[PDB]
């Protein structure tokens, strides 16, 4: 039956360079040569959130679409969603269009649907953003969306996450441990907003940045090219790999989930084009995971010609 | 107009000469909002005389206070285009390796770029 057809195997990769350079994706290393299926599966499994249209008016009389202004909010949703996926499903979990998915999957996705009731919907984010001094429809930067997600997570008793946003290029281990042992350890979502330069990222940070994607705890990075935010999930050689929210899709009407998965080899852009305003994220399920992450960070001192983007201090 | 545009090179050199002679244990620092930064407020003053023992961590805190910023608002202090390697680093050491030809140590503060499309 299938024998009389040409399955066009790897058609999706006709848009990817066949190099010996390993492909890193949120802490997993792949070989372009023998793991195209694995690479595509991991990328396609990630929850993808793009601009949406025709959803309930935000605040009753606000926008019914976030096209043109919700880009960083969408990138925030994607990195936080990946944290939820790791927390509820595990980093090893993979999505398949056919096979029935776990109920926890629909719960995670549901939390990002464009409706006021969902924990992390565009409605909840934009509205909570007002309290941070951001009007509905105003563009966000990395820290702002991170701060808004931390406040929204408070109400997510299902995930019961500890969200720490390290300011001033400093990660205080004492504060983090105190947070995770409060209300024995709450899975940790660590977000580090950074400004690696004025207009460009100093070459000195490049290798350190790459290594941020090579840790088991890696959630990726949010930032972008000027006027185009992206959720960076890894890299290959000198190019960052990412998911792009700049595509307007109809609000989902049931949940059919094909539109929340980017089933294509990821978009690429040279690391040289990345703007200096970013937020790096890490997920530490247990205290042991956090301790391992701390070790991962310290080991970076072994990077030749590289400089640290942030520093770990005890208190 | 930036500090360097309001005071001439020779004038700045002279400023430093006097201040260093009058306060040998203080570092003359110019701190301004990055020309590309528009979200963070501007300071009523741009010239600071900082005890040389003050570290970047403390400097970041006082400027945040001066700008009346909340702890969760993004703020970065950059020297010669880069972030502070270590926040425990004394301003005296930063001055030593990063000072301008005119004798002043320059710094600009900024938050983060925002994003959106079309």
């Amino acid at each position: 039956a299938t024998l009389t057809y040409d399955t066009l195997r790897f058609a999706e990769f006709e848009d990817f360079p066949e190099t010996s350079e390993p492909v890193w994706i949120l802490g997993r290393k792949y070989s372009i040569f023998t793991e195209k299926d694995e690479i595509l599966s991991d990328v396609a499994s990630r929850l993808w959130f793009t601009y949406r249209k025709n959803f309930p008016a935000i605040g009753g009389t606000g926008p019914t679409s976030d096209t043109g202004w919700g880009c960083m909010l969408r990138c925030g949703q994607m990195i936080f969603a990946q944290a939820l996926v790791c927390r509820h499903l595990g980093r090893d979990w993979r999505w398949t269009q056919r096979k029935r998915q776990p109920d926890s999957y629909f719960s995670v996705l549901n939390a990002f649907i464009d409706r006021k009731d969902s924990y992390y919907s565009i409605h909840q984010i934009a509205q909570m953003g007002v309290g941070e001094g951001k009007s509905i429809g105003q563009w966000y930067g990395p820290n702002t969306v991170a701060q808004v997600l931390k406040k929204l997570a408070v109400f997510d008793t299902w995930s019961s996450l500890a969200v720490h946003i390290a300011m001033d290029n400093t990660v205080v281990m004492e504060e983090i441990r105190r947070l995770c042992r409060t209300s024995p350890w709450r899975p940790l979502v660590l977000l580090i907003p950074l400004r690696l330069g004025l207009t460009d990222i100093n070459e000195a940070y490049v290798e350190t940045l790459k290594h941020c994607f090579m840790m088991p705890q890696s959630l990726g990075v949010i930032g972008g090219k000027p006027n185009s935010a992206h959720y960076f999930i890894g890299y290959v050689g000198e190019e960052l790999i990412y998911l792009d929210p700049a595509t307007t899709q109809p609000a989902v009407e049931p949940i059919p989930d094909e539109s929340f998965h980017c089933q294509h080899p990821p978009c690429r852009m040279s690391i040289a084009e990345l703007d200096p305003s970013i937020a790096v994220g890490f997920f530490c399920k247990t205290e042991d995971d956090f301790n391992d992450w701390c070790q991962q960070v310290k080991k970076l001192s072994l990077l030749g010609g590289a400089l640290p983007m942030f520093e770990l201090v005890e208190q | 107009k930036t500090f360097k545009q309001r005071r001439s090179f020779e004038q700045r050199v002279e400023d430093v000469r006097l201040i260093r002679e009058q306060h040998p244990t203080k570092i003359p620092v110019i701190i301004e909002r990055y020309k590309g930064e528009k979200q963070l407020p501007v300071l009523d003053k741009t010239k600071f005389l900082v005890p040389d023992h003050v570290n970047m961590s403390e400097l970041i805190k006082i400027i945040r206070r001066r700008l009346q910023l909340n702890a969760n608002q993004a703020f970065f202090l950059l020297v010669n285009g880069h972030s502070m390697v270590s926040v425990s680093t004394p301003i005296s050491e930063v001055y030593e390796s990063e000072r301008d030809e005119d004798g002043f140590l320059y710094m600009v503060y900024a938050s983060q770029e925002t994003f959106g499309t079309a």
